[PDB]
């Protein structure tokens, strides 16, 4: 339901006797004749106001329907759903942004896979400009805030319910080193939800930043070393990183 | 009759929110005896913590609304010892 980068032709309209089905039939047929769309987005905000904005080479795709979205926050740091629910008795007015950052049933939804590939300034509409070269006195210092994991410890289940935020990271912008560096810096921005950040490659277009809590279950036996227990993830990633624990003095509980 | 250390502070905060007219979201809730009640918070009652009987806030017991029990003068001194401010006994 969000892209953070890349939005072409926001055909803003509504249904007044028609329905949102034909809106899906509208902007799907718009992506059968050019190269300058790879997916599109389909919104709704309390009825009526719908968007078919088209996607041309996004950087990421963030904030799944199947993640953890209750830090008890709205309208201020609510960059994850994208909507800002205001209460100046506002209640009617539609407003649109540049990353479907809507200022207002909520059915926001997105599509993918034109199997893209282009040429520099040939069939050229959206280029990944200002790629933000991060300073190694800042980018090279966050990589020692974390720690790699030997992948023999993690076992797979695919069956234990584990809440997690997910991301796409398409390969045309992000390199192999920048795939980690965005995902590891994203783990710092969630100060208490992220303990495991992984990067996997299940198909040949993207990367995948999946943020986890501490998925280290342990059995009932009371032994000293932690060798008797391990990690559980739904799939075996290519890389895995722990936000290593930063314990601070002046304890915040009276046990 | 003169005024207890609670009701000295409860007037001093409240007229400072009246002379300067800038509100402070804390006022004490001492009992009839004059000394502080152990649980202390503001009018909205969202973070009620345990306090020392002298007045300083006991560091650590900032719960989200209601302490079931408050630590007394031994268990505070017995635990701050175990953190290590001198006198290992
Ligand atoms: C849209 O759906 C409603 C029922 O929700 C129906 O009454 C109406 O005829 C539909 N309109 C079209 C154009 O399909
Ligand atoms: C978002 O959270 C940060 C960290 O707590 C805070 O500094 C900032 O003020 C918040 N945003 C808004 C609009 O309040
Ligand atoms: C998940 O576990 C259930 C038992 O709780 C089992 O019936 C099911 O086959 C399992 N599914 C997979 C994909 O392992
Ligand atoms: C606020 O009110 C107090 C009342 O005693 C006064 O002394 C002080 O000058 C006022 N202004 C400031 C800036 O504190």
């Amino acid at each position: 339901q969000n892209m953070l980068s890349g939005l072409y032709n926001p055909i803003v309209f509504s249904a007044s006797g028609a329905n949102l089905t034909d809106a899906h039939l509208f902007c799907l047929l718009a992506c059968d004749r050019d190269l300058c769309c790879d997916g599109f987005v389909l919104t709704q905000v309390q009825g009526g106001a719908i968007i078919c904005g088209l996607l041309s080479s996004p950087s990421v795709l963030l904030c799944n329907v199947k993640d953890w979205m209750d830090p008890s926050e709205a309208w201020a740091n609510a960059t994850c759903p994208g909507v800002t629910y205001d209460q100046e008795s506002h209640q009617v007015i539609l407003r649109l942004g540049d990353q479907e950052f809507i200022k207002s049933f909520q059915q926001v939804y997105l599509w993918k896979d034109s199997d893209m590939g282009s040429r520099p300034e040939s069939m050229g509409c959206r280029k990944d400009t200002v790629p933000r070269p991060a300073s190694p006195t800042e980018a090279g210092l966050t990589t020692e805030l974390f720690s790699p994991v030997d992948l023999n410890q993690v076992i797979v289940n695919g069956n234990q319910s584990l809440s997690s935020q997910k991301h796409w990271l398409f390969k045309h912008l992000f390199s192999a080193q920048q795939a980690n560096l965005w995902c590891l810096s994203r783990c710092v921005q969630e100060h208490s939800f992220c303990q495991l950040a992984e990067i996997t490659e299940s198909a040949s277009l993207y990367f995948t930043c999946t943020l986890y809590p501490e998925a280290q279950v342990c059995d009932d036996i009371m032994e000293s070393n932690a060798q008797g227990c391990r990690l559980i993830l739904p799939q075996m990633p290519k890389a895995l990183f722990r936000k290593k624990v930063i314990l601070e003095d002046k304890v915040k509980n009276f046990y | 009759a003169c005024l207890s250390f609670c009701q000295l502070q409860k007037q001093q905060i409240l007229l400072s929110g009246y002379i300067n007219s800038t509100d402070t979201s804390y006022l004490p809730q001492c009992q009839d005896s004059g000394d502080y009640a152990p649980v202390q918070c503001d009018v909205q009652q969202v973070q009620c913590w345990c306090v020392d009987a002298e007045g300083m806030e006991v560091y650590g017991t900032r719960q989200l609304g209601r302490p079931k029990r408050c630590p007394r003068s031994c268990e505070i001194r017995n635990r701050r010892l175990l953190h290590g401010v001198g006198d290992k006994s």
